């Protein structure tokens, strides 16, 4: 079949027994930066495969009363080895991503969940007006969760799910690069994240490029089995990751 | 499409400046140029991330004497100035200052009872589009200004009359007309939903989904 | 000079126009261009997408996102009505507010054909088949899977595939309608019914959601560029 | 007369216009040209020609020449570093006022790589190598020649060729970047280290001075048009 | 390019002329023409020593009238004369003397309310190149006039109103626009460092360098 | 600009001019034509249409 699907980049590689196909960006697959389109003229480093590799986030646990988690990046990566550490010691980076997400249940287990990637998912505060931290939003690989009341701790983002967190409408998230995972048919979803910005290369800290975000359209749901919760796990790969401007690192 | 959608001139912005007063500062605009104070234009753009266009800029001044007791007076037709400071030239302090020489900077002279004033100005970004929002800061700590409004430095535009200090006051309203055009469009977004309530940011009041009916079987109207 | 006579219209501003007039910065070296990725160059490639239609936007709705779940459950009366609609994409509640209302506001008049997809969202165990039908205008609505199965209609069957495309042609006798839909432009009904039930077997839910997706079909287009309704304000932002 | 109808525009002065218009002197027989040497056809001409660079121009300055003068001593500890700038050619102190920073500061927009051309002053009989770099941005600037060596640099040894060019290429995410240069147009520093030491042989001067000269590249370039920040008046003159 | 550069219009001169006033020399406007007292042209020009161009000009003229206690009239549209005498011609003494019948000189009749009035001149040195700057004397003896005044001799522009007499006085500003074209530059200089001082002389005061920090390693802002 | 000098007439409304002006609604899309019976192109056509005159117009 077609469901089973290997992936392979450097010293890792993935595998699926029962998987849809594989979106790919905007139909545009990951590549490093021409010639024509470059500003910084310092000869850029090409880790490969010491970056250019899979990388497992921590799990979550997918409740009965679960109501969606958002990942921002490059953020999310910051700390996975020579991905993070080039990170640090560069001015400016540019990468695409493999995004992997699994989750495994039973034939008698229902639920579905939408996996979208949301460049420049830039969002609102919990009290209009009142700024927020870059800890309101993103800090390592830690999952942020939406809620489905409205937020009310101005610390915090706006969580209320149906807007997600950016003002429109969550049923049109479609339009961005998506996959279900629906557990009467998937196991798992594969997106391929190509480069998307206004500026050839950007600074990886100061910027999010994209936010990752798994909601659940339908509520995870079963009858008398011994199994509680079911994990979903984050799995993802840079892809043709470059690297201008060396320096010190950048303490944090 | 998007060219069409985009391609009809909107106002932007409407601030109004006397002929004669005692403040300094009432008798010329300084507007520093963006398309967010304006509720329309900024929805309209919005609906997309980034745009690339060249831009058709229209003036519409009028001017109306201010009302008083002694009105008599015949003052001949009035002549303004819009001069545009690209982001670190010398800004005006008052009507008659030396800024408003423009040996560089580029100004438009135009008299009442014509054909309002227009010109193209192309492309101008440092980047490869215009940004119409940002989610970022404009320090690598991850700290100083927040949003859309750390990417906008295209400078102000300064208008004031030419010699036309008159004995009883005359005030003039400029609106300013943009109508993009040569235009490419990317990732598009949702609506704004929220009405808008700061200029430079995202900022809103949590607001419905969509008004409510009583039951989800009402298709009547009464 | 030439001679020249001045016609009517000179010296006006009509905002619509198409005019040349001089450029400010003369000379300016434009940034040049870059091809970022998704570009749109005509708002109905927008009105083509699938948007989640708040089809069960009833009156005591607690939790806004139970708008968009349509109930369905076993053992129900048998030929049951799950839900009705009615077709005027531009003003219904149903549809004013979903990515093809929103463009459709922009403009007062519209034709063509709509898609309107129904995915099933309960466990894979579940089974069941629905009768989903589009009534053309006439001066009374279906109120019955007997008036409902005369119409334009599709039998949607639960099996792998999870959704069903019920695509409602564009029957008027006008070649558009008014987005400002009144009855001389009327578009009719949508209404759904159990064929025969949804079963299901031990252990499973006892109740399920269907949702509806909406988006324009390739002979759908808008006309009369127009201000929307949905956006408005009292004072100057600021 | 033909019909006409005046549009936006009509009636006013934008000072860059590019309009004909009458001929005050009629006629007028213009002096013949004459070939004299020096024409210059773009202003980026000039920037391309080297000016000598302030890199000294620090707070307790007594004597004004100083400026140019970067100091370099005998017995200096081991990697001790020289001097360090932060490359805003147009913004900088160190570069504002000089021939690329006056041309820059007409302008509002800058891209392209720059020259950094380095000559030893001290005597024939001085020995010395050093370490010229250039780290494109981030959150810290390098504050040892360890974290200065991961960047671009060149390793410059004291010779028979007295001067070294350090060579900043354009690595910038925008194609442009502001003259009044901020912290998401930021382009970086430029730092310098002592390789090994400067040696000397008995009877000749202690410490010598290196100066600094900087000038465009053929990938420079600058855009928008605007007045300068370096020239005022309160009054006519006279 | 330096077509590019010089070729905008700036402002070169301004000055008042009143349609009624008891002082004769208050009625009209002499000024012998120059590029030397307008700060932001000069600097631009002065970056070359020499330069040959034809050029364009343009005239602003607008009109406001005075404050005072009776202000009521009806005054018709405003019609001027700007005159240009080439060195050694006649010169106006008043507004209504016979030099003003310009059967040889070249004059400009312009009409308030109308778009601005502008000719094109050609290159009219008796040299090969107009000198900004000139390192000597008028008298062989090196003694007499000193520097680049003493090959300024391009002549007069002369502006009055027309019949223009009003019951009440009226007063109108006249700016004028130079606009090099069809540009050659040699020998480029340093800029101008010092503000300039006199219209007619290179007389300046010393200006340090640049700006100071305080120490040779400083790079924060803060 | 143009040298041009308005001659009479210019400025002025005539009821049965002939010439352009900008439209208002730019580019909007026209509902299509349709083949409706029984078109007139001129009134003349109509003129050549039997009518029934009243002869009998008499005073009583």
């Amino acid at each position: 079949s077609d469901r089973v699907r290997s992936i392979t980049l450097g010293n890792s590689t993935i595998t699926t027994q029962e998987c849809a196909n594989v979106v790919v960006g905007y139909g545009r697959w990951p590549t490093y930066l021409r010639d024509d389109e470059a500003t910084a003229e310092d000869q850029p480093t090409q880790p490969d495969v010491a970056t250019c590799r899979f990388y497992t986030l921590d799990s979550i646990k997918w409740e009965k009363g679960s109501v969606g988690w958002w990942w921002k990046f490059p953020e999310a990566l910051s700390d996975m080895g020579l991905f993070g550490q080039n990170m640090q010691y560069h001015y400016l980076g540019r990468a695409g991503y493999t995004i992997h997400v699994q989750c495994n249940a039973s034939k008698f287990h229902q639920g579905c969940l939408l996996v979208v990637c949301v460049p420049e998912a830039e969002m609102g505060g919990a009290v209009v007006g009142q700024a927020f931290s870059a800890t309101a939003m993103a800090n390592g690989d830690k999952a942020y969760e939406f809620t489905s009341a409205t937020q009310s701790d101005q610390t915090k983002v706006q969580t209320a799910i149906h807007n997600a967190g950016m003002g429109v409408g969550v049923g049109n998230l479609t339009i961005y690069p998506h996959q279900w995972i629906n557990l009467r048919t998937n196991n798992s979803a594969t997106i391929v994240m190509p480069y998307i910005n206004s500026v050839p290369m950007d600074n990886m800290f100061r910027h999010y490029n994209f936010t990752l975000m798994v909601i659940p359209f339908v509520k995870l749901d079963y009858a008398d089995t011994a199994s509680t919760y079911v994990p979903i796990t984050v799995t993802v790969a840079p892809m043709c990751a470059e690297y201008n401007g060396l320096r010190l690192a950048q303490a944090q | 499409t998007v060219e069409n959608f985009l391609g009809r001139s909107a106002c932007v912005y409407m601030e109004e400046y006397k002929t004669t007063d005692n403040d300094v500062n009432k008798k010329f605009v300084a507007w520093p140029i963006n398309t967010k104070q304006m509720v329309q234009m900024r929805r309209k753009l919005e609906m997309f991330t980034y745009l690339r266009f060249d831009m058709e800029v229209t003036f519409v001044i009028t001017s109306r004497q201010d009302p008083g007791t002694t009105l008599a007076q015949d003052m001949p037709v009035l002549t303004h100035q819009i001069m545009y400071v690209p982001p670190g030239g010398p800004i005006p302090a008052k009507v008659d200052d030396y800024a408003w020489q423009t040996s560089t900077n580029p100004s438009i002279f135009w008299t009442e009872g014509n054909a309002p004033a227009r010109m193209s100005i192309p492309f101008i970004s440092i980047g490869n589009a215009y940004s119409n929002f940002y989610d970022g800061w404009s320090n690598f700590d991850q700290r100083g200004s927040y949003g859309y409004n750390t990417l906008n430095n295209l400078g102000h535009i300064y208008v004031r009359h030419v010699s036309g200090s008159s004995p009883h006051p005359i005030t003039s309203t400029i609106r300013v007309y943009f109508k993009p055009k040569h235009t490419r469009a990317w990732v598009p977004r949702p609506p704004r939903l929220c009405q808008y309530k700061k200029a430079f940011s995202v900022d809103f009041t949590p607001t419905p989904i969509t008004d409510t009916r009583k039951d989800i079987n009402t298709v009547t109207t009464v | 000079g030439l001679p020249t006579m001045n016609t009517p219209g000179s010296t006006q501003f009509l905002t619509s126009d198409d005019f040349q007039s001089p450029c400010a910065l003369p000379q300016f070296d434009v940034t040049p261009s870059m091809n970022i990725p998704g570009e749109v160059k005509n708002l109905m490639e927008i009105a083509e997408v699938d948007s989640v239609v708040p089809v069960n936007n009833v009156q005591d709705t607690t939790d806004q996102m139970e708008m968009f779940r349509i109930p369905v459950t076993i053992n129900a009366p048998l030929q049951q009505q799950v839900f009705g609609l009615r077709l005027q994409p531009g003003l219904d509640s149903v549809f004013k507010h979903t990515l093809l209302g929103e463009i459709l506001n922009y403009y007062a008049h519209w034709s063509g054909s709509m898609k309107l997809t129904f995915v099933f969202c309960g466990s894979a165990m579940a089974t069941g088949k629905f009768l989903i039908a589009y009534s053309p205008p006439g001066a009374n609505p279906p109120k019955t899977r007997k008036d409902a199965m005369l119409g334009t209609h599709i039998i949607w069957d639960i099996g792998l595939q999870s959704s069903c495309v019920l695509c409602v042609p564009w029957i008027s006798q006008t070649h558009y309608r008014l987005v400002q839909q009144d009855e001389y432009t009327s578009a009719g009904y949508v209404t759904c019914w159990y064929q025969t039930g949804m079963i299901v077997p031990p252990g499973t839910p006892n109740s399920s959601s269907i949702m509806c997706f909406a988006s324009a079909c390739n002979d759908f287009s808008v006309r009369m560029l127009r201000d929307t309704p949905f956006i408005s304000q009292d004072n100057k932002l600021q």
